[PDB]
């Protein structure tokens, strides 16, 4: 990564490498993997980002989909930036991905004035590809999340919003689901109590009631 | 396209 | 976070990230989670605070409540701080909105700018205050048992009884006047007949040390 | 904590936080918990000391007793130091003082070590907790029928450390009660050595 | 709103 | 390794040593071992690279093949080219002070990165041989999920057109109907 | 401890504290505990040394013996170094008593003063010498088996016999007599082979013979 | 150890101490223990080297053999480097005896002195050379199986056979080695290996019987 | 009041 001490390059630490590998092994592709990737790749170069992705062993179907998403964004970068004095040459789509660019060039762009953050741009493409994977790997739909007979309400609502997070719908659709579907699919003995509270109740009041 | 999973920020 | 070496920005460490994830998984929302959050988020920016909250996998019901609490505090900040229109004499720097403190509509550059200014506007500490305020409401709900239901067993040690009482009292988070009212009468009342007779013999204004030493 | 690099403030490390939590979980309130607390809170501010105490999940009975002990010492500080800014009892405890004020006092010339003063109150309160949590009394510690003398002496001084008597009372027990409660076989040999015999000589004799 | 879990502060 | 503070030498850490030994024990010689070696050997000297290879206990057949690959690259360096020899880059006939001298020179001669290239080249040959199944034998089952089939295909391909051919009669017809240009995402969605 | 960066004081680390506690719990009082104590207490002040000893939970019989040994060495220091009834010179500090070296009657500031003085008075290394002297006496006492009782089995490997011999011998003492005793206590089969090699035979030659 | 920041002394870390103890406990005296010792003792003083050896609990037979090897090398150093009698010049140190290099009769200040001198006398690296020389003799003795006894089984994979071959060869550390591999292999693979001919690489040999 | 568990120092 690139960090202060002037901005200087450092080797990716064993702790960071191990941390990322264990998250992918344990959590597979749960929503919380994306923020953990972003956090562990703080100030990372395209090379460091490639190192993290390449160290993942399993899930090779998902990693191949990520490759194709990167190539689509790289091609889109080349379309929006046509190739055309004493000036530094601009990065291509493949140069941002780190396939056709050395470490010295990557550090060059990032520590330039003005800077061209190829690490953050490439990280944006990776996160965009990972969002598509998380949506596909979502096991259950929001319509199927329904409270059990003897299931605690807390556990039911956890499964609801966990699923809602993984589906990654728009905020307008999420509200439409939360408004109509949440109370509907609750079991009778809890639903009897929530109806007694009346409309315009917060999530805090609802969870406290069924407890 | 998906809306992302970053609840905060 | 922001730390000395001049105040400079550092990336959040793998140790800190993992430590926060494990304590949420293991302890769920026990009272001791809140001091651990504050400790691990020492000198943290709004971006760092969002990173820690987003990395939490489970408890998505609780995280949705926390999201609403932040929005309420953010709206309250906008109400108490109106946007100035006319004068810009020095001129002064831009004032942070509620969304800028939360980190939703502000870059890392801007966050570092406010925190390292003179005078400083500690958006990290202000935002942490809102998070802790929301987390307290979650801990109160996740409290398993009520304070009134905690009663000593037939042959239970008094030490183990008192541990469960003050663990429950800490979780519910009542007022200091309400806590002392319950601590005065409810603690001795809910103890077993054997210890109850001994505790009253000490009389009013007896410390917890004297009460525990007696029933032993 | 406050450390050198000029004295500068640092955030309490995850290692130090976790280490303190595990010691409390594992050892409960054994005598060796107090030196570990003092070591882990090296150069700690009142805020850092509160952080360590607040991170403890269980033993809420003990933590409530510690809370009362701190309030007594804080009240005693207010009494001995009248107002006429100088730190009050609540400022040293960290309840009514910011981190900047705490650093201000500790790095001042002359320095007012609010961290070390507050640590003194916590250790004083923890000593009372350790004394209460002691299971067995020193009078109950007797040598077994076929128990080695080494094992008997371990239990004797372990119990003696927990109760925390005065040095005059400890020496009164160590001299008389140690040989008194030993078994008849070793007791005869220990008396043959005579008065003023070192523990090394006593343990070597019954080996 | 609740008081707080911070027993020392 | 060589790192900043001016470029200065540091001793290889216990964490890095242990991390490398464990990945070799756990993952044997899976494709993801090579990027991990490159990451853990960041800014490493020829001495440090030898240290990491020598600390490996088992897999001595693989380590012997790696020795031969290094000797071939070292001999090739001598044919193509104080100036460092092939053995000096490998770290067999060169002290630590000489290795630091070349790497921190102006202009610099990165003997560490050159020697790392030879090791990775040799390690790729080992990963290829240790691949259990061939790409041609990876075929989808009659009642196998398409996601699982694609996982096994690109796992096998990494170690060593054909994906659509080797799919089951039902899914194959659907994938062929989409035609060339269909992305893997679109292919997996179709047979879900 | 006191370390460079000028000699400056640092707080004893959680790693060093936990490392020492675990060694005492696991190895009790085996000979290899003493070198580990010396290593973990590198550049330690008298306060740091007391911190390490106080953190030990069990073995209170051994710690009490160590307390008496320190008092004997402290009293011996006071005898060899008389008190100078007079004022202290400028740019100097008081000469350390036996109790000051132990850390019972001296502040951390005074301890740092003596250790970083020119010329330096290494109170930490002097006090560590007294502790190790007391710990050796404990290791000798806690040694279960005597050197005379260590004899080779009927069909035991010679390596295993030699391991137990020098393991016990290390504990009993914390020579020509020890060399001759090794051959005498060996079984009739190997003893005949060892004598055939003759005098001045190295342990490598002895172990290679009976194998 | 001695490290940069100028060359300065640092205390041996708990990680390095624990790492060395665990490797000796787990791997006993397998060939890979020697490179690990050399790595963990990077820039170590004679005191640090003694600290690592003394912290080892078991294997006291092996540690006693290591003592004798050190004494032999120490005595040899004294023979090759006679005693410089008389007073020592200002701004100069005494010539290190064999025992001074071993760290038995020399203080830490003297050890740091020699190592950071100009010109430097690396007593740490010289002593490490003696320890590794002694450890190599222990590894050769502790090898359970002989290279001649290692042969391929009736239906054993060739990959597993070669792993056991070069594992044993590494411990014993004695044209002949390559021919012994092919000659000790089973009839099925031996026929295929001889078809490749002389001067064949191990890659070609393993691929043929896979 | 208690004396203290600090046996050394
Ligand atoms: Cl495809």
């Amino acid at each position: 990564p690139i960090v202060q001490n002037q901005m200087v390059h450092q080797c990716i630490s064993p702790r960071t490498l191990n941390a990322w590998v264990k998250v992918v092994e344990e959590k597979a592709f749960s929503p919380e993997v994306i923020p953990m990737f972003s956090a562990l790749s703080c100030g990372a170069t395209p090379q460091d980002l490639n190192t993290m992705l390449n160290t993942v062993g399993g899930h090779q179907a998902a990693m191949q989909m990520l490759k194709e998403t990167i190539n689509e964004e790289a091609a889109e970068w080349d379309r929006l930036h046509p190739v055309h004095p004493g000036q530094m040459r601009e990065p291509r789509g493949s140069d941002i991905a780190g396939t056709t660019s050395t470490l010295q060039e990557q550090i060059g762009w990032m520590t330039h004035n003005p800077p061209i953050p190829v690490g953050e741009i490439y990280k944006r493409w990776i996160i965009l590809g990972l969002n598509k994977i998380v949506r596909m790997y979502s096991p259950t739909s929001i319509l199927d999340i329904r409270q059990g007979p003897k299931e605690p309400f807390r556990d039911y609502v956890d499964r609801f919003y966990k699923t809602l997070r993984a589906e990654q719908a728009s905020q307008e659709v999420k509200n439409a689901a939360t408004e109509t579907l949440l109370v509907q699919n609750a079991n009778p003995d809890c639903k009897t109590i929530l109806k007694a509270l009346g409309p315009g109740a917060t999530l805090e009041e609802m969870m406290t009631a069924c407890q | 396209s998906p809306s992302g999973v970053f609840t905060f920020g």
